[PDB]
């Protein structure tokens, strides 16, 4: 399945600025919600599940200031987003919950 | 917005 809106995508990632590891980790997003970095992931946008790749996101699409956010992605997995993921405008753990916010 | 950085 591709990354495009209303789908929830876990990625894998690394982040550096200025040649420096920020921060690493693995996330799952609600995509075309504005949850995520717009410039990352506006990266992301169909994008295959299995695809690695690099993004350059500039400060003025996202930490010292305009410096350019690199970033190595790994699309892990793609999913559809249920009912409750959509009408919260977020993704939700794999364990069904029902709660509101 | 993630990351939470
Ligand atoms: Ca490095
Ligand atoms: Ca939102
Ligand atoms: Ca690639
Ligand atoms: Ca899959
Ligand atoms: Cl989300
Ligand atoms: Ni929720």
């Amino acid at each position: 399945m591709k990354v495009g809106q209303d789908k929830v995508v876990t990625i894998r990632y690394t982040l550096q600025v200025e040649g420096e590891v920020l921060d690493q980790g693995e996330l799952s997003y609600l995509h075309g919600h504005r949850n995520l970095i717009p410039g990352l992931e506006e990266a992301l946008e169909g994008r295959e599940e299995g695809e690695a790749f690099q993004a350059h996101v500039p400060a003025e699409k996202a930490i010292p200031p305009h410096a350019t956010l690199d970033f190595q992605v790994e699309v892990v997995k793609v999913r559809e987003a249920t009912p409750e993921e959509l009408l919260h405008g977020h993704a939700h753990p794999s364990g069904h919950h029902h709660h509101h916010h | 917005m993630k990351p939470f950085i």
